């Protein structure tokens, strides 16, 4: 008996739901994943005067959370094109911006940077109610966040450390009880369970900053990208412990990490190429694909089935087809481009960039919705010295 | 902003759960069936299941269990809906009035939390101390069952195990003890804990967690003396109770997964086990008495009983009878025999419960040319596949037909004095009379001695003293049953011809001209007592008995030839007690006195098709509560009949209708027949509870089906249906279906079971070679299952399988449409097919084949090759619009009867469904929801206007109006897209706007333009705009129409007020049920009017109607708000049943 992969069987079985198999979902989404990118339309939103958007996640079918350089957390309602802000939470003591946002596997806890860039703030979903006080576990700014479990989260920092925070059954039970009983939410006080540093390899030990984190739910692995040119793999099934390290083909601008669950491949960005890493392969056996946007840098990366979406400093998004081992062509590589958004002609611009009136809005974050047909794109000007924002929904 | 009206025309039929226990009385066993939002109560008897009451609940039922708190005489029924609505119900009956009274209710939804991935599970402690509910991952809700706990509030207790598949309370424990099976990454384990309500914490139970089969899923609570619980997996069953551990691995269960169970014996000695494959198993418990006085399980035994329809829940009745509740097919009531059949099964079905779900496709056609439309749906799969014919009205099964044109009336007679059943039927004709002999199922012409054959009969029937009465134009003849001879005759003193007549057991009334004569019936003698003279000639008169009288009626209803009115005369003196003006253009043709549920009513029909009905007070002879309904344009005749243990009235007209009572209120529903002129009841040995219906040219003999607002007829296929369409020119439906054959060693295939594709009167096989260039890698393998597709042709009137056409090997038929093409008035069957192999993710080649059914044979007309699989096809202004993979193409109809592409649209992923209205095309996509296309005949191409940016995996699409386009979400919500004519930017213009959010509670699988009741056919007299029917996975069929701004605001205030007053079963707040519901968030409903809320008022018994209407402001459509009465909400419901 041969394996049936045709969508025809899916369609006729779906009409009856008579033990319809889930094995057809891979073909359903992959087929659309190849055709969707060329049919998307741009829906730009006005973000006001927010500095930049660095991270975003889908919270509902209508809203996407976005983090900013000014530590302001907000949600873009793509269904009504409205902007709603979220209060910034303070730390336990009065002792940059939000570079990463992640959702727990249960989609009940939102982890973002707090008022202090070195502190993690926890928000409740879908209500956006505060969950916990900003921590002080890190001695420097937090650049990466990843949820390793429904109760545990790991956050990186400029010094290469990764804080391990765990919510116990008692803390979670009381937190949930308070939010459902009391109309006014009450946040709990938290501290990090442990603090561990990435392994010190023969590469630059000083440039050990962890810029991106990604969690593999299937193998319970926590991947980490450092700017020293090495990738680090840690176990995060129950406790935080190092597993392996591999060498990247490029050691510049390694700022984004994504994991392909259907391919067991870690995608690491660089100044120009996306690295394809396999923990089962030798540390030197890493493939690289050039985004063709040389000199601008890769700012974001994500997997949509077998299609890898790559965001660059020119404000464009490239699509790479793993099965075809090539970039998708437009119906000439197919690419989406960001709009003008909002640029701040402030004193810093006047002092350093006065010779250029407009800069393209780099793609700092993007994310696909649960259906895979809506792609949220957000960012801002590529230069670190400029302020400005962009966001839009591609559909 | 657009507004829409959503109403359910046919209640959900799929079973979602079922239980057994003492629900209606302390001694009788009861069977309760939950069909999504509907709860149906049945009494268990030796003969079968007897329905007593059915109630509509405001929510989808996920948990339903019986329990008996201390001090209660019968078990209480608890329900937990998917909308977190908890309620405790108790059965209450007073005389003939039956209803379900809510004992407690409340919503347990939390603002934050992840809904449980294993579904909604609920359990009740054996001692009735609390109800345990699993709504969210990691949280266990406890509801204390205190007698004063009017609100069923629940508290969350944290459980260490987040993902639990099944949970049950243990029997025999002193403290409330829960046993559950949960799945860890290392396998599944079973653990138990005690529940502390005061501490809100779980403590270690009587025994430690044990490792069980990795597939362990179902848990059976085992009542005493056994106690403990039984864990059921894929290959083995394990029993846990304290220190006792027992496990068995029957090979007979290894091929199927057990999904449901039920207790067989009150002591827990036996349990039922059901599965997705339809294999029914008996689980037996061997008992061992312990030295400490307790009883524990000794061993486990499982036996295979036989095959049933797919089981969603099982319920044991008594005496070896098992009810098999089915969600994906018809539910079955089966008996377990000692001896097996020729197939080795011990299970024999006794009764079948119709289930429309899953509905895969459907179409609406006016096959009777009445303007109403008949909906035929494809339901089920494999051996359970069938067609379902749904129409607004009461169906009748035709068993015989005789060529008897010109019938002016029918009446049964009992010519044998030794029988209580009918054995003779009299046919009235102008200038003559004929008699039919009833011999079982056969009817033949005969002659009955003592009756006049050369005169028109106006009335006859059985009378007291073992005699028959016949009144003709010439005389009144009293004929004894034996020796079937005339015993007495009465003649008109005026020597004028009788024009109207009526008789009962002892009273005879004759109308000759203006005179009315009253005669008494005595043994072998007729006697004249009195007579009167009317101002005008009598057109009709009736003295039909009412209530429980012995064929007697003190009053006579009459109609006149001049003033078009109805009158009530008191016998014998013919005193006038009441005069009611009927009006209209044509005189009354028939007047009738009838009884519904012991309540007396009078009806009178005019020759212009108008029907007038009023409440009838016999004691005073007065009429009240007058209402008027128009049935048709042809004369209507009213006659009473007795069937299904109740009394009803049949109105014979060009649009026949049955008058019946439901919930103590009258409902007027049409009949699925072309036309009827006259009728009478039949109660013969071969036709008990039957009707004799005489039309313009023939006499129809048949039996009345179950009386419900919507009637369903089933045509089994025994193979999987796929698509359906109607061919008007041939008066047939086309149906795509498939059967499974096993390939033999000879290279040929053998069908596993016979089906419509092999049982058809005639058949043919496609001879095309288009796909002969490629074969499967297993084309010659042995033992592999091969799916073979066929196009079935079924008659629109009999629904019998006339022809079956088999498609080519490996050719799958994905879509089917039948319509007029080009300028050709003939309708053709157009089938979209594709070449499909297991290794090909997406077909690259397919074709569209046009067939014509004529002279009993289905002949292929033409075939057109297309670059891809054809997923959908629709009639578009006489053109063939087809979806081929990712491209939508419009085909013109050539003079050679072949399709040619004229224009196309490429901005899609995969167009799965097509429906059109006017010049607009609505396309359903695989993942991109719906898109709005418009056709420009002046340009000859398509222009894309806007598309929905809210992603959804569409199951079907349809257009409500030029601006309103209807779709459905996979989250049980409905949505309507509107073209944004107010848009100023390109982003706004290209985005279809949502005009509201409505939670239906059902997953819609198919949409179709049309209605189950008289359609407007383009007229604007209908208060709503557009008419689209939709079918769901649970067999629910509803109607969606557009509302004007005024209707929406009027009905929206009505809905918001009704939500707080209507006390439905469980007293669940309606506003929450209909609120937009997703796994992420809940939002208040807006932009839609729920018609089910108003119609739910018909389910609550009168005692509740008074409380609902009190302090309620109701808008009758005039815009004025006044306090509602019981009759106001009933009256509007009667109107609502006429729009869908």
């Amino acid at each position: 008996p041969p394996v049936k992969r045709s969508l025809v069987y899916y369609l006729k079985n779906r009409e009856v739901r008579l033990q319809n198999e889930t094995s057809y979902s891979r073909v359903l989404h992959g087929y659309a994943a190849q055709q969707l990118p060329s049919l998307l339309k741009e829906r730009e939103f006005h973000l006001g005067t927010l500095n930049k958007v660095f991270a975003s996640q889908w919270l509902n079918h209508r809203q996407v959370v976005c983090g900013t350089k000014c530590n302001t957390l907000f949600v873009v309602d793509v269904q009504t094109s409205q902007i709603t802000k979220i209060p910034i939470l303070k730390d336990r003591e009065p002792g940059c911006g939000i570079h990463a946002i992640e959702l727990n596997p249960s989609r009940t806890l939102l982890a973002t940077g707090g008022d202090n860039p070195n502190s993690l703030a926890i928000y409740r979903l879908p209500t956006l109610d505060p969950v916990c006080v900003g921590d002080d576990g890190h001695k420097d700014w937090i650049f990466s966040i990843a949820w390793i479990s429904d109760t545990m989260a790991v956050s990186g920092s400029r010094d290469g450390s990764m804080g391990l925070w765990e919510v116990t059954d008692d803390v979670l039970t009381k937190s949930d009880a308070r939010h459902n009983v009391s109309r006014v939410p009450v946040y709990a006080h938290i501290t990090h369970k442990a603090l561990k540093d990435i392994p010190k390899e023969d590469t630059n030990p000083d440039n050990c900053k962890v810029r991106a984190l990604a969690f593999n739910n299937k193998n319970k692995e926590l991947g980490a990208v450092s700017l020293d040119g090495y990738f680090h793999l840690w176990k995060a099934e129950n406790t935080l412990s190092k597993l392996l390290s591999t060498k990247l083909p490029y050691c510049r601008e390694n700022v984004c990490l994504a994991y392909g669950s259907e391919w067991s491949v870690y995608a690491v960005g660089s100044q120009a190429h996306v690295s394809f890493l396999d923990p089962r392969q030798p540390s030197y056996n890493v493939k690289s694909v050039c985004s063709r946007e040389r000199g601008s840098g890769i700012r974001s990366v994500s997997f949509y089935e077998h299609i890898i979406t790559v965001g660059t400093g020119q404000g464009s998004l490239l699509f790479y087809d793993i099965r075809a081992q090539r970039f998708l062509e437009e119906r000439e590589n197919l690419k989406l481009t960001t709009g003008k958004g909002w640029l701040n002609h402030d004193e810093t611009w006047r002092n350093y960039f006065s010779d250029i009136d407009f800069f393209p809005n780099a793609v700092y974050t993007h994310c696909y919705d649960s259906s895979g047909t809506k792609l949220f794109v957000a960012g801002g000007p590529l230069p670190s010295g400029l302020h400005g924002n962009y966001a839009g929904l591609w559909s | 902003m657009s507004y829409n009206y959503v109403v359910t025309a046919q209640k959900p039929t799929a079973v979602n759960g079922c239980v057994t226990g003492h629900f209606t009385s302390a001694e009788d066993l009861n069977l309760l069936i939950a069909k999504n939002t509907r709860l149906e109560i049945y009494v268990v008897t030796a003969e079968g299941l007897r329905p007593v009451k059915e109630v509509g609940m405001y929510g989808k039922i996920a948990v339903m269990e019986l329990f008996r708190p201390k001090g209660e005489s019968k078990d209480l029924l608890f329900i937990l809906t998917a909308k977190y609505n908890a309620c405790i119900l108790e059965y209450k009956q007073s005389g003939e009035s039956i209803d379900i009274i809510t004992r407690a209710h409340g919503n347990v939804q939390d603002r934050i939390g992840r809904p449980s991935e294993t579904g909604i599970i609920g359990i009740i402690d054996p001692e009735c101390r609390m109800i345990g509910l699993r709504l969210y991952d990691g949280l266990f809700k406890v509801i204390p069952l205190d007698r004063d706990n009017k609100e069923l509030k629940a508290f969350n207790i944290r459980l260490e195990e987040l993902h639990v598949i099944d949970v049950k309370f243990l029997y025999g424990c002193q403290a409330p003890t829960i046993c559950f099976v949960y799945q860890d990454p290392q396998g599944r384990h079973v653990k138990t804990y005690e529940v502390s309500l005061r501490e809100k914490e779980f403590n270690k139970g009587p025994w430690k967690q044990e490792n069980v089969e990795a597939e362990a899923s179902m848990v059976i609570a085992v009542p005493e003396p056994f106690g403990g619980a039984i864990i059921i997996g894929q290959e083995s069953i394990t029993y846990h109770n304290g220190d006792k551990y027992l496990a068995i691995a029957p090979p007979i269960i290894k091929q199927s997964t057990i999904v449901c169970h039920n207790r067989v014996d009150p002591n827990g000695s036996r349990y039922l086990l059901g599965d997705m494959e339809g294999r029914l198993f008996m689980l037996l418990l061997e008992k061992e008495e312990q030295m400490d006085g307790t009883v524990t399980l000794k061993d486990l035994r499982v036996e295979l009983l036989g095959e049933t329809s797919i089981a969603e829940c099982l319920t044991y009745l008594d005496n070896g009878v098992v009810f098999v509740g089915s969600r994906l097919g018809d539910s079955q009531l089966v008996k377990l025999n000692v001896d097996s059949n020729e197939q080795g099964s011990y299970v024999v079905a006794m009764e079948t419960f119709t289930n429309l779900g899953p509905i895969v496709d459907m179409c609406v056609v006016d096959l009777e040319r009445q303007g109403q439309g008949q909906l035929v749906t494809c339901s089920g799969a494999f051996k359970e596949g069938s067609l379902r014919i749904i129409r607004n009205g009461i169906g009748i099964h035709e068993h015989a037909s005789i060529d008897l044109p010109g019938i002016k009336g029918l009446w049964p007679l009992r010519s044998d004095p030794n029988r209580e059943t009918d054995d003779t039927l009299v046919l009235s004709f102008v200038g003559q009379t004929r008699v039919l002999m009833l011999n079982g199922e056969e009817v033949e012409e005969t002659e009955l001695m003592g009756f006049v054959d050369d005169q028109q009969t106006f009335f006859c029937g059985n009378v007291a003293h073992q005699q028959l009465i016949q009144i003709t134009s010439a005389s009144v003849r009293l004929v004894s049953q034996e020796p079937k001879a005339l015993v007495s005759e009465w003649k008109e003193p005026q020597a004028k011809n009788i024009s109207v007549a009526s008789c009962n057991s002892s009273q005879v009334v004759v109308a000759v001209g203006r005179a009315l004569y009253y005669l008494q019936i005595h043994p072998q003698e007729l006697r004249q007592i009195s007579h009167t003279e009317m101002e005008h000639e009598v057109a009709c008169l009736d003295i039909t008995p009412l209530g429980d009288s012995n064929g007697l009626s003190p009053l006579c209803a009459i109609g006149l030839w001049t003033d078009i009115s109805a009158r009530i005369l008191k016998l014998p003196s013919f005193e006038l007690l009441h005069k009611e003006m009927l009006g209209g253009e044509i005189i009354p043709r028939s007047i009738l006195m009838t009884t519904f549920e012991s309540s007396h009513y009078l009806l009178c029909a005019l020759g212009d098709g108008a029907l007038f009905y009023f409440g009838l007070n016999i004691e005073t002879g007065l009429l009240s509560d007058r209402k008027k309904v128009t049935l048709g344009t042809q004369p209507t005749v009213l006659r009473t009949f007795r069937s299904l243990s109740t009394t009803n009235v049949f109105a014979c007209s060009d649009r026949p209708t049955v008058i019946y009572s439901s919930n103590h209120k009258l409902v007027f529903s049409n009949v699925n027949l072309k036309e009827v002129n006259y009728m009478c009841p039949l109660n013969s040995d071969g036709y008990p509870d039957s009707l004799a219906l005489a039309n313009n040219s023939t006499l129809t003999i048949g039996t009345i089906d179950e009386i419900q607002k919507l009637h369903i007829r089933t045509v089994p296929l025994y193979e999987s249906p796929r698509k359906i369409c109607y061919q008007e020119v041939s008066q047939c439906f086309g149906v795509l279906s498939s059967r499974i054959e096993v390939q033999d060693t000879s290279g040929g295939t053998t069908a596993l079971r016979p089906s419509a594709s092999t049982q058809a009167l005639s058949s043919s096989v496609s001879s095309s070679k288009l796909f002969s260039s490629s074969t499967a890698p297993h084309e010659t393998s042995f033992g592999e299952e091969v799916e073979v597709h066929n196009l079935l042709i079924i008659d629109q009137h009999t629904f019998e399988v006339l022809h079956a056409h088999q498609f080519l090997q490996n050719e799958y038929a994905l879509s089917l449409v039948s319509c007029k093409l080009g300028k050709d008035p003939n309708t053709y069957f157009i089938v979209g097919t594709a070449m499909v192999y297991p290794e090909e993710a997406e077909p690259k080649q397919g074709r569209i084949v046009v067939f014509q059914y004529s002279d009993g044979k289905l002949q292929t007309v033409a075939e057109k090759e297309v670059k891809g699989a054809v997923y959908s096809m629709v009639e578009f202004n006489g053109k063939l619009l087809a979806s081929i993979n990712s491209t939508v193409r419009l085909y013109e109809w050539t003079t050679e009867k072949e399709l040619r592409t004229e224009c196309n649209h490429y901005n899609n992923i995969m167009a799965l469904y097509l429906k059109t209205k006017g010049d607009f095309i609505l396309v359903g996509d695989l993942m991109r929801s719906v898109l709005l296309l418009a056709y420009k005949p002046m340009e000859g191409n398509f222009e894309e206007i806007a598309r929905d940016f809210n992603p959804n995996w569409m199951s079907a699409v349809e257009i409500l109006d030029d601006d309103n386009f209807l779709g459905a979400e996979n989250a049980f919500n409905l949505f309507v897209c509107q073209k944004d004519s107010a848009a100023t930017t390109d982003e706004e213009r290209q985005h279809l706007q949502e005009v509201g959010l409505f939670h239906l509670g059902e997953f819609v699988n198919v949409f179709c333009h049309g209605s189950l009741v008289m359609q407007n056919l383009g007229e604007t007299s209908t208060p709503t705009q557009g008419s689209v029917l939709f079918g769901t996975v649970n067999g629910m069929i509803g109607l969606v129409t557009s509302l004007s701004e005024s209707w929406y605001n009027l009905l929206l205030d009505m809905q918001n007020r009704l939500n707080k007053v209507i006390k439905s079963v469980g007293k669940i707040e309606h506003s929450f049920w209909r609120s937009f519901h997703t796994e992420r968030k809940t939002e208040p409903a807006t932009g839609f009017i729920d018609g089910d809320l108003i119609e739910s008022f018909l389910d609550i018994s009168r005692p509740k109607m008074q409380e609902v209407v009190a302090n309620l402001q109701y808008d009758d459509g005039s815009g004025m708000k006044r306090e509602a009465t019981a009759d106001d909400l009933i009256k509007v419901v009667e109107e609502l049943t006429r729009i869908h």
